[PDB]
């Protein structure tokens, strides 16, 4: 009964079935659903000669409602993925909990964070868009350099903070604004702005139909008093992103370019809101992602194209009434 | 035999050492140091090709009697490829051995060393050329032409009855005046059955380029011990009986050993550091049991691996679980043989050997020899020609072919070393890159079946695969490989082709043919078999090596021509 996997784990259907595995809680949202999935064990290296090391990293964001369950979503991460810890927002003043090394005060207790104690794993956040700004600065090099350095005591050695990082945040303006831009929906400065994600979020507008659908769900789920279970697809993932190391080959990588020229054609200064050469790559990262959801090590046009897909729906997502830019332009490559 | 002959050796002469090879230099360097030894200077060349030699030979039109070409011959009736040769004296040495008979004939220009267990090609000039049919040499009824020409009374000659010689039968008519042509065609098919069995279907290679050499410089009395170490290199070369055959191996433990061990020039003070005579020992063709640890070289070799198949984990697992019953240590498992402490690394093989005899693998071990110049390290048998391999280092120089000829023949001396550490270098890195590819192609199954072989191509140039022993060796290590596991027993036996890009040539997609497993004697079609689709639809083919294995195209003028070469 280990051969659990390979039973099953090379069917077509089970590009879909890690869905149904993420948090069994919610009736829509297969998005948020697919990209946690994805990101939770995709990853690479890739370390060229000398010059640096790229990313074992991604900073998903979902900017949704006050109050939409969102905190909930984070925990079965936790109590299925390997490493973590729990911290909500409102941290330190991301110094942490300096020190000068003597044996006076019996060793002067020593630590700089929490990327520094939990590398290659995860460590939480909670609520995060109502914390100090000088946070905000603080964690700014960590995603992406992965790496830290320090000073300000009896020494300056340096330390190595490979992570991804959770999320959770708190709009601003209420709950939610219409389609109206959304650097108007929430006030963060410039150089911060450079990164960003999986672009995700809560809109809310009234179904009855779905409205039933899911209550009547919710209320079976108030019904249990006394496809995969968690039993398994922990190890899988272990072992995938453990021991197999995928790669890529040229099979159409012309084609990023042209969708790149459609954001700087056709998003200027209306939303594209500097999304620079970070995104793009993590582009890389999802077909990684879905190769190694597949133990693939290879791919063709598949992945990309699924990246593709999320991409094209996320970034109409994040629009004006005039919401089908992309779409109008896409229709040919969709 | 030139215990006469070489006593012809004094005037000019031209000493050339055709196209790369390791029975080229081994053979030549000897012979360098043997013609600057009785005051005669001499001419070596650098080969690049066919074109190479022809204008190379056109460089040289002066009258250099004693001209020399040594592992080639068989290319043309070669008087119709060098004309202007009168009386010129060429010595033809090669074991590239299916050689046309015109070249062996017309004892003016050649050396026929036609010696040999097979008598069976004896007429074969006494009908092609002796014979012909509606032909053109001849008389004809008119006194315009009443003059009698090379009458070969044959074939060659007239058929309208006028053949005085061809005496056999009867003269008028046999059923017809001409059935002369009938039973001219008879012979001239019924035994191209055996022409086209020369030529058309296979070739191989025959005997050592240098070992004749050997004994002929050591029948005037010279006991150069490094001329057995090169010789034994120009041997081990191709003493892969893989790749292509020794045979004698349980011959010349007889043959080699009784030159050397018998003639004791020292049979008591010995104990020195220069030079100190050869030995001979027992051992592997693992890749370098010395200078490297054993996890990674117990790795890069195809037969160690594919027989227990460790590019996936489980064959790492099951060798654990032998170095487990040998009980090596990991850490000694990854420090360097040599950098072992002691015990373990003197009981390694004497372990192995035995307790190898029971979990599948039996042809590892094999005998050869090894000595010390000095103090510093005791050299191994092969590790210099797999360092030499490495030095053909095609570098966008445009020198450095011909300049890492030159310099691959400076380094088998014992002076120059600081070299020869650098080609174990890139030869290991090298190595590995071999299995690094293999898994990428293998598992993303890029086995190309397309029919009666199986089949690769390509996609960019690597350095390692601009040039094709690398690429012959991509082959042969892949192919073990995919055939091992993904198979049942009935198809592991088919040939192997695969693509080599060029994209420094503008675009040629290069090729090698190979052949299936486990048939030593029983070798290449290809001597011709590619050449098929070359008649069928014929495209910009090239056949310019003497090594015949081997063709260049273009780079998209294949598939076609591949699909016709489908049978
Ligand atoms: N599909 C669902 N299944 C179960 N509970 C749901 C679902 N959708 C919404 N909820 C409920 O909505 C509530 C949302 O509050 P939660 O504890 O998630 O704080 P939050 O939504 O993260 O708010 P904030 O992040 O703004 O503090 C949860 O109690 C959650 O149970």
């Amino acid at each position: 009964d280990i051969a659990t996997i390979q039973k099953l784990s090379k069917d077509p259907r089970i590009v879909e079935r890690v869905v149904a595995s993420m948090a069994p809680s919610i009736y829509g949202h297969d998005y948020i659903k697919r990209a946690l999935a994805l990101a939770l064990f995709g990853g690479e290296s890739k370390n060229p000669g000398e010059k640096h090391k790229v990313r074992g990293d991604i900073n998903l964001l979902i900017c949704g409602d006050p109050g939409t369950a969102k905190s909930q979503f984070l925990k079965y991460t936790e109590k299925v993925a390997p490493r973590a810890v729990f911290t909500t927002g409102q941290g330190a003043s991301a110094v942490g909990l300096y020190v000068r090394r003597n044996p006076v005060s019996r060793e002067w207790t020593l630590e700089a964070g929490a990327l520094v104690l939990a590398d290659q794993g995860v460590c939480l956040i909670d609520e995060f868009d109502k914390m100090n700004d000088q946070d905000r600065t603080s964690i700014h090099e960590a995603m992406e350099q992965q790496s830290i350095s320090i000073s300000k005591a009896g020494i300056v050695t340096s330390l190595q903070a490979r992570c991804t990082v959770i999320a959770a945040a708190n709009p601003i303006g209420g709950r939610y604004d219409p389609s109206m831009t959304f650097s108007e929906n929430v006030n963060l400065s410039e150089p911060i702005l450079s990164r960003f994600d999986v672009l995700c979020v809560v809109k809310d507008e009234f179904d009855p139909m779905q409205d039933q659908q899911l209550a009547k769900f919710v209320v079976h789920s108030h019904m249990k008093h006394h496809e995969i279970p968690q039993d398994l697809l922990r190890q899988y993932i272990v072992y995938a992103k453990e021991n197999i190391r995928p790669k890529l080959t040229n099979i159409d990588e012309d084609k990023i370019a042209k969708m790149y020229a459609q954001l700087r054609q056709e998003s200027f200064a209306t939303g594209s809101l500097p999304i620079t050469v970070r995104h793009i790559e993590s582009v890389i990262r999802m077909s990684e992602a879905h190769a190694r959801m597949h133990l693939r090590e290879n791919v063709m046009e598949a992945d990309v194209s699924m990246a593709i897909r999320m991409m094209l729906e996320s970034f109409i997502e994040a629009q004006k009434f005039s919401v089908m830019k992309k779409m109008r332009s896409t229709f040919q490559k969709y | 035999l030139r215990n006469d002959f070489y006593r012809q050796l004094v005037g000019k002469r031209i000493l050339i050492v055709v196209n790369y090879d390791i029975d080229a230099i081994c053979a030549s360097r000897i012979l360098q140091a043997l013609f600057k030894y009785d005051h005669m200077l001499y001419t070596v060349v650098p080969i690049m090709g066919v074109t190479g030699l022809k204008r190379a030979y056109g460089e040289h039109q002066g009258d250099v009697k004693y001209v020399v070409l040594v592992n080639c011959g068989g290319c043309v009736d070669i008087v119709e490829l060098l004309q202007p040769s009168d009386d010129v004296t060429f010595f033809i040495c090669d074991s590239h051995r299916p050689l046309d008979v015109c070249n062996i004939y017309s004892d003016r220009q050649v050396c026929i060393l036609g010696d040999a267990s097979l008598e069976e090609n004896i007429p074969a000039f006494e009908t092609i050329f002796y014979d012909s049919e509606g032909e053109d040499e001849d008389e004809d009824e008119s006194s315009d032409t009443e003059q009698q020409h090379d009458d070969s009374g044959a074939g060659e000659s007239d058929q309208e009855d006028q053949a005085p010689r061809s005496r056999k039968l009867s003269r008028l008519e046999r059923h017809e005046q001409r059935i002369l042509k009938q039973r001219a065609r008879r012979q001239w098919e019924s035994e191209r059955d055996r022409i086209m069995f020369e030529y058309t279907q296979f070739s191989y290679y025959g005997r050592s380029a240098a070992l004749m050499v050997f004994e002929l410089a050591w029948k005037l009395s010279k006991d150069n011990m490094d001329l057995l170490w090169w010789a034994i290199v120009g041997i081990t070369e191709q003493l892969l009986l893989g790749k292509i055959e020794s045979g004698a191996y349980t011959l010349e433990l007889e043959q080699i050993q009784s030159h050397v061990s018998r003639l004791t020039n020292k049979t008591n003070d010995q104990n020195t550091m220069s030079a100190s005579k050869i030995t001979f020992e027992n051992d592997l063709h693992l890749v370098l049991y010395r200078h490297w640890p054993v996890t990674e070289s117990m790795r890069y070799s195809r037969y160690s691996s594919c027989q227990l198949k460790l590019w996936t984990l489980r064959g790492e697992k099951r060798l654990h679980e032998l170095l487990l019953e040998m009980g090596l240590p990991l850490v000694h498992a990854r420090q360097t043989y040599g950098a072992m402490d002691l015990v373990l690394r003197k009981e390694f093989f004497s372990m192995v050997e035995r307790l190898a005899e029971k979990y599948d693998i039996a042809d590892i071990v094999y005998g050869t020899f090894t000595l010390s110049y000095g103090y510093r390290s005791r050299y191994a048998a092969a590790d210099y020609v797999y360092a030499l391999l490495a030095i053909m280092e095609s570098v966008k120089k445009h020198k450095t072919p011909e300049d890492c000829f030159l310099e691959a023949s400076d380094a088998l001396s014992r002076q120059h070393k600081q070299l020869l550490s650098a080609g174990i270098d890139q030869a290991k890195l090298l190595h590995a890159a071999v299995f690094r590819q293999v898994q990428s192609s293998l598992e993303a199954r890029q086995v190309h079946s397309a029919g009666s072989f199986f089949y690769y191509v390509l996609q960019e140039e690597h350095a390692f695969f601009s040039y094709p022993y690398a690429l012959g060796l991509l082959a042969r290590f892949l192919l073990r490989g995919h055939v091992a596991t993904s198979r049942a027993r009935q198809a592991s036996d088919l040939p192997l082709i695969a693509s080599c890009p060029l994209n420094a040539s503008e675009g040629m997609c290069l090729l090698v043919g190979i052949v299936p497993v486990r048939e030593d004697s029983p070798r290449n079609f290809f001597g011709k078999a590619f050449e098929q689709a070359a008649q069928k639809s014929g495209v910009a083919l090239l056949q310019d090596f003497f090594e015949p294995a081997v063709v260049q195209l273009r780079q998209s003028d294949l598939t076609r021509f591949l699909d016709s070469l489908t049978v």
